[PDB]
């Protein structure tokens, strides 16, 4: 005849962390950090990542003769390359705001490829024989598919009045670029004018290049350099190109039809044929935690990162 | 263990009482079994939702670490990029370390306050026809029926009728 | 709710009583007045005052949110600089709304502590000579004038005169 | 004062008892001497230990202020910079100075809610053999020995023995 | 005869935020979070700010035609102008380091315009044609005020040698610029030369510029551009100015007098003769709240800036 | 015959701080912020510092006749160096990427200083004519050591056609520089080329420079410029430099044979022959407390920095 006051048992092991008792065993507790991943890359609401095979950002972008599965693109989430791409500007070289350019490019979800300047409209240059050994394909000399070196025809090289609208109400992405020789023999033996220069202009910009003909170190068996130059070209604005030489013409430009939100991740993983919202370099989270300390860098719907090797919070009594 | 109740001074939980949290060990001649206070727990477990959700809302927002490329002489951008990720990651870190350990001592002496809320609770009602003892327990000076199990339970104690038994009882 | 007293121990609070926060319902046969503990509620509204006053001195030194200009080929600096911006206004925001969530509840507690420490400090001064009731109110066994109210007010109550009478009526 | 033991509660701490930090003035016809409570002072040792501990292996991982050179035309950069420094420095100053506080609350707190803990330790161990007074001495109803002095220091003390030397005694 | 014991209750509604409570009603509350303004444009202690009517930070300096009210300012606590200022550098161009520039005039109060160059120290060049139709006045071809376009005299552009001696006891900031031609013929009918150059050279400044003479689009009806430049001339310092041609000499300087605190702020909101100690885009603080959460930019007196859109402290105890 | 319960007591003045209440005495308490230090410059873990006793980085990197002190210096663990060297560039100029060299240098504990270009390698110029009094020594015109400034021989200056290997297994800083003359005679009269050029190719290093002849201020008595360059070649990777004249030739190099962890640390403090594991501009940490105030820049095993001028923790009760 007897009333009595006490709480919950059970014979569970959760244990919680308090900053006067470590290990503190507890009836119940959850558990607010996700520790787990699919490891596979894994698709982002449905829309498939843009995965380059080895292959960069710039040599994508450039036609790199190798990274020819990537011609013609479907719209993707986000684009996820290696570390170390082996296949990235074949020709020594450099691209001019590569990571600025990568930055722009991280907002964009769609590109339509369209032929600017096709190859007919350069008949007193010469289109062929722009191939190096620094660009092979099935090991044959080859260079960027996306833009054109121009060469000297019959002994010459007249001056280049290129103009374009852009008639499209999307911007386009105008890719270019400057050739630098190695002496004065190259020069002339390749432009036929041994002083050239790039001038380009739009309504933003204004830009003149003059090729930098010195000695430099072998890279990929070539001691010539090419500087690639990008620009975004807006909706009825016109761009203009006026050359002497050292002229790599672009062929093709991107329209950017749509801009979305993405990232460019770096990782190693392979595609697994999957479905997820929030993606990581590491893998995929499959769960709706509070926190997770998988990879700081995340996309899609993504819970908070942080760097605790565990993290539970107490919602049952004392396990005594 | 701030108020000393669930940790010391009852010793330790009911193992075959499953449902709620707080419970009261009835005994009597008619059975001796486990019961619960649903209005004690069902404040206890809303409390302890509403902490939590409320601590999932407020950090819903936070450094979303976007990651940017910079060139070889672009270093010290990179290095004062890098010490900013770094940086907001480690305190966010210390955040959610930090409120996880004194939100786990509140929700334990939550816990911890509520047995002893619910011990002071039947104790003002029962006064001295109860006998109270070392442990949580309550042995009462007169015998009653389920009915004054329940009646504890509801907080609907009738003391003036059991007051005179108990006065006649004690000598 | 930790210590149990404001919330749910006393029913509520009384609408009558406008001076001070702590007070004592009085009842006595000259009169049934309201009073208030001037000692208690000043260290009680010292120690409020002193916690926003340090909540606001620790606050002065936050981040100004400079506003920068950046060119169009920028955007990794600009985006670098719009982060730590609301990097840094994510977490003073989320500084300022767990501290008022949490000083809230021990304001809230300092409350209830007090009225139980009030509470305590009249049960022991009282002890046996008072019947403690299941509200916050404590029923005399002996009658006193208002002499023995500010007596229990200020701390002063004489035990073993009136000890004796409690004694005596006791049966 | 939450608890409301060591600041209102007892008048003041001993002067005269050096060793732990909660302890017994047992007073008895063999000797009034001190005395200390080795497994509550452990604990709360222990406790303190682990709390500053605890805050130091939390802390260790801040910003480390790295230093950058700028030169006259990178001002945006440099002040890009100096606000980030400083920003962090605020913020992990508001975080060692807010952690100071509030946990110099818990440790008061903790060591309010001990002697209140030790208090109703041995309260709930004597019973009514033992005469409660407004300070934290308990006048023994019986007396008794050394032995029973630390029996109620070891938390065995025996109930039934001397309830009937209370009961007589008492009238 | 019986004491009891309770606690203050009133009839407010005053509502709290508890972590495990929302909503909570207590008797006294202390809001520390600001959220009003007077909605205008009011003056920081007592000094009448510098309004931009449709201006840019850019245009007020050069001395737009159109911006004509600010040719004498006093002294000012801060610079306010609209986001997107039509009045904007009329002569299609650009400046440089205007981001650098608008940081540096973050810091300035006041500034003493003075003729460091008067209009008689060209006798050998024109400064009367130097008029476009892309910064007209009174529908009239004009330019801007404070520097001079110099143009050929008499089929003639002698080299400019012209040095100037900072004796002044402040910094002088000195505006200049250099004009990019279209086509040659335009080059060699307006400035007789067709290869100029213009080099400034300072105690810390050696600079050399060469027009770009390409083909741009059409900005404001001109396929021509004009890039300026700016310095701060140390007391005691010379500057020197030698141009072949392209050279929009400078003459008017801006001595930097008084240098405290100041920010420039966009804001479309009008003036409203006012007085206040912390200012906003939105509008003005007239509270002395912990907290405020009107905008995050904010000159003179102004509390913490928070996302919250309530914050009250709680001071008395639950209303019950 | 009765017991009771108090707590321990003592005499101390310890005092606390608490959000509610200012100025508490506790028993026992314990300080977690350091504010001692020895005040002079401390060894960092047995390594001596390297100092530069009035003197630059960039005047030791390139051998100021001054700084002379520094032509082989040991392995040091961090760089101490005055807010304001008066040694630094005897000879006015400008060296690029200062601010990107020092940021590197701060991760470098040794060089191993090497003849890579002795100077015997050139015996068509004049390596002993270029002395200036902006740079003088024991009070007579002298120059930089660590590079050679090249002036016509024979009224003649041959182009420069000098390459070199980097056959070591570590990284390599080469030094150069161009200098910029005042004239046109000044220019003939000491390289005997009007129009100069200098180009320097690496791998990764694309760069030609042309001179400024303009007129500019007397820094430190000349009117001339100096723009010093500097580079990192990778082992097995060649640099070649091909000028015309205006050529400010590198003589040694430096070998980046240990690559840790260091600091360019700013103080006038003079050495104190100590042994320290931490260091501050200010001093040094001889403690090992949770938190400091000295400084915020710190090297070595150094506590947290906090901007408040006390931290204690109560461990202790209330002293009463
Ligand atoms: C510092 O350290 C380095 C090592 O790290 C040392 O380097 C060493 O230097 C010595 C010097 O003697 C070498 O010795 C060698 O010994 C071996 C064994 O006997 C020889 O095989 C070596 O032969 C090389 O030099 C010989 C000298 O007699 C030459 O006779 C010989 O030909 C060879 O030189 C190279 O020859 C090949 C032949 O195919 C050339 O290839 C073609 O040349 C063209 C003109 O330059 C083009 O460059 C062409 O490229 C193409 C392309 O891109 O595909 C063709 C295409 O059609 C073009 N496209 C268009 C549109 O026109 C493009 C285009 O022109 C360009 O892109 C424009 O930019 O070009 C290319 O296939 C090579 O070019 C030519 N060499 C060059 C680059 O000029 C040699 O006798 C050591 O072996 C060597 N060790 C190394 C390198 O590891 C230094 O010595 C050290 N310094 C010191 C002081 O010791
Ligand atoms: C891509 O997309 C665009 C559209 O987005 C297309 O553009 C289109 O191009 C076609 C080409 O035929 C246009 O067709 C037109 O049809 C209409 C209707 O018939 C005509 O009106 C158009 O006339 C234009 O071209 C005619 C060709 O025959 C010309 O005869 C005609 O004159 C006109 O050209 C312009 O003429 C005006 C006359 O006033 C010139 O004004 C003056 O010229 C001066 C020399 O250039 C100066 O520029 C002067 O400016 C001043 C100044 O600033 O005020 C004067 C001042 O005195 C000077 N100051 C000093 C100190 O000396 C300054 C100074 O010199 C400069 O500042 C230095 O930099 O200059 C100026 O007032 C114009 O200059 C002249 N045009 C220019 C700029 O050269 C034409 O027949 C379409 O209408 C057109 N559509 C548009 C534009 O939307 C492209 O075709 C598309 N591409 C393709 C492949 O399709
Ligand atoms: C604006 O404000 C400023 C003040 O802030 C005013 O400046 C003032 O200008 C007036 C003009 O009259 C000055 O008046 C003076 O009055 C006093 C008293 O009478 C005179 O002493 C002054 O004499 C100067 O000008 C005279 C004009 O007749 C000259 O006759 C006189 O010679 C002197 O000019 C200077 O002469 C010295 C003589 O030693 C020259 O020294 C040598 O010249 C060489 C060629 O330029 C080299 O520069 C050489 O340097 C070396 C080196 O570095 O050591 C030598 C070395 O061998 C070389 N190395 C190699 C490898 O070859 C290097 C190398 O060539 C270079 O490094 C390459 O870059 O060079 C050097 O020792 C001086 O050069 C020469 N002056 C120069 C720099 O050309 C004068 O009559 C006021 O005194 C003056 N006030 C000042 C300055 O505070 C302006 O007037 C104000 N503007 C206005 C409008 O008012
Ligand atoms: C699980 O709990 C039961 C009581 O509910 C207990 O008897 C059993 O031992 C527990 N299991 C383990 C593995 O301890
Ligand atoms: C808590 O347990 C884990 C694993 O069971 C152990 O690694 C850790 O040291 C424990 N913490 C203590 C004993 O403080
Ligand atoms: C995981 O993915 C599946 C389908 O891809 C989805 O139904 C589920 O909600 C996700 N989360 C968890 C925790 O399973
Ligand atoms: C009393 O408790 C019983 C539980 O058996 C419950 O069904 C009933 O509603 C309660 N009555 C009141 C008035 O709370
Ligand atoms: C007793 O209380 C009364 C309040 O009426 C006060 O005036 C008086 O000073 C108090 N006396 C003491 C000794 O506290
Ligand atoms: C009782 O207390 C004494 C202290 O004098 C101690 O030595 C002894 O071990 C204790 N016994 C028990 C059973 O705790
Ligand atoms: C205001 O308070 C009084 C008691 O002080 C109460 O009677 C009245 O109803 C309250 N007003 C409202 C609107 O509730
Ligand atoms: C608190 O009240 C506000 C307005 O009265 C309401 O929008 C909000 O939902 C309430 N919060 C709750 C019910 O948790
Ligand atoms: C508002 O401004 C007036 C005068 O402009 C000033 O007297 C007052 O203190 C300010 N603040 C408030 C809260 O009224
Ligand atoms: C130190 O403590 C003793 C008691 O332990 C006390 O008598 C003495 O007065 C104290 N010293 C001071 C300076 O108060
Ligand atoms: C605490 O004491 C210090 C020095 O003893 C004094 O400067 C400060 O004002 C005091 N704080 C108070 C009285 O709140
Ligand atoms: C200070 O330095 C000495 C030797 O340099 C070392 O033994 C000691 O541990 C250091 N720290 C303190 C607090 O003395």
């Amino acid at each position: 005849d007897q009333i009595c006051i006490g709480y919950h048992a059970n014979n569970s092991t959760e244990q919680v962390d308090t900053i006067m008792e470590k290990n503190v065993t507890v009836t119940h507790a959850q558990d607010i950090l996700e520790k787990t991943h699919n490891g596979k890359l894994c698709d982002l609401n449905g829309v498939k990542p843009l995965i380059l095979k080895d292959c960069s950002v710039a040599g994508w972008l450039l036609g790199n003769p190798m990274c020819d599965e990537f011609i013609r693109v479907p719209e993707w989430s986000y684009i996820v390359e290696r570390a170390n791409p082996s296949n990235d500007l074949c020709y020594p070289g450099s691209l001019n705001d590569y990571e600025e350019l990568k930055h722009l490019l991280s907002r964009i979800n769609h590109f339509e490829k369209i032929l600017i300047i096709p190859k007919s409209s350069w008949p007193n240059h010469e289109t062929s024989l722009g191939v190096s050994a620094a660009c092979p394909y099935q090991g044959a000399p080859s260079f960027f598919r996306n833009v054109v070196w121009l060469i000297k025809k019959n002994d010459a090289y007249p001056t280049i009045k290129i103009s374009y609208n852009n008639t499209n109400q999307e911007d386009l992405l105008i890719l270019w670029g400057i050739h630098h020789s190695n002496n004065a023999e190259e020069q002339t033996n390749l432009y036929k004018n041994p002083t050239t220069y790039i001038s380009v202009g739009t309504s933003t910009l204004n830009q003149r290049l003059v090729p930098k003909i010195a000695t430099r170190s072998q890279v990929n068996g070539q001691r010539g350099r090419m500087d690639f130059f990008w620009t975004i070209l807006k909706p009825d604005d016109a761009i203009h190109f006026e050359s002497n030489g050292n002229f790599i013409a672009p062929e093709y430009a991107y329209k950017i039809v749509k801009k979305g939100d993405s990232t460019i991740m770096k990782s190693g993983v392979e595609y697994g044929h999957c479905n997820t919202k929030c993606q990581t370099p590491v893998g995929a989270i499959n769960s709706s935690m509070p926190f997770h300390n998988i990879h700081p860098l995340t996309i899609g719907e993504c819970p908070k990162y942080v760097k605790s090797n565990k993290l539970v919070l107490a919602t049952g009594l004392r396990n005594s | 263990g701030l108020f000393g109740a669930i940790a010391g001074f009852i010793e330790g939980g009911w193992q075959g009482m499953v449902d709620g949290w707080y419970g009261y060990h009835h005994s009597n001649e008619q059975g001796s079994g486990y019961a619960a206070d649903k209005e004690s727990t069902q404040k206890a477990i809303d409390g302890v939702t509403n902490k939590v959700n409320s601590i999932i809302d407020k950090m819903n927002t936070q450094f979303e670490a976007v990651g940017r490329e910079f060139n070889n002489l672009e270093r010290r951008i990179e290095n004062l990029n890098k010490k900013m990720e770094d940086g907001f990651l480690d305190v966010w870190t210390y955040n959610a370390e930090l409120l996880v350990l004194m939100e786990n001592e509140r929700t334990l002496d939550f816990h911890d306050s509520n047995v002893k809320n619910l011990y002071d609770k039947v104790r003002l009602q029962l006064r001295d026809n109860a006998k109270e003892l070392g442990n949580g327990c309550f042995e009462f000076y007169h015998k009653c029926d389920n009915e004054c199990m329940e009646s504890v339970r509801n907080g609907t104690y009738d003391y003036p009728q059991y007051s005179g038994e108990a006065r006649l009882k004690r000598e």
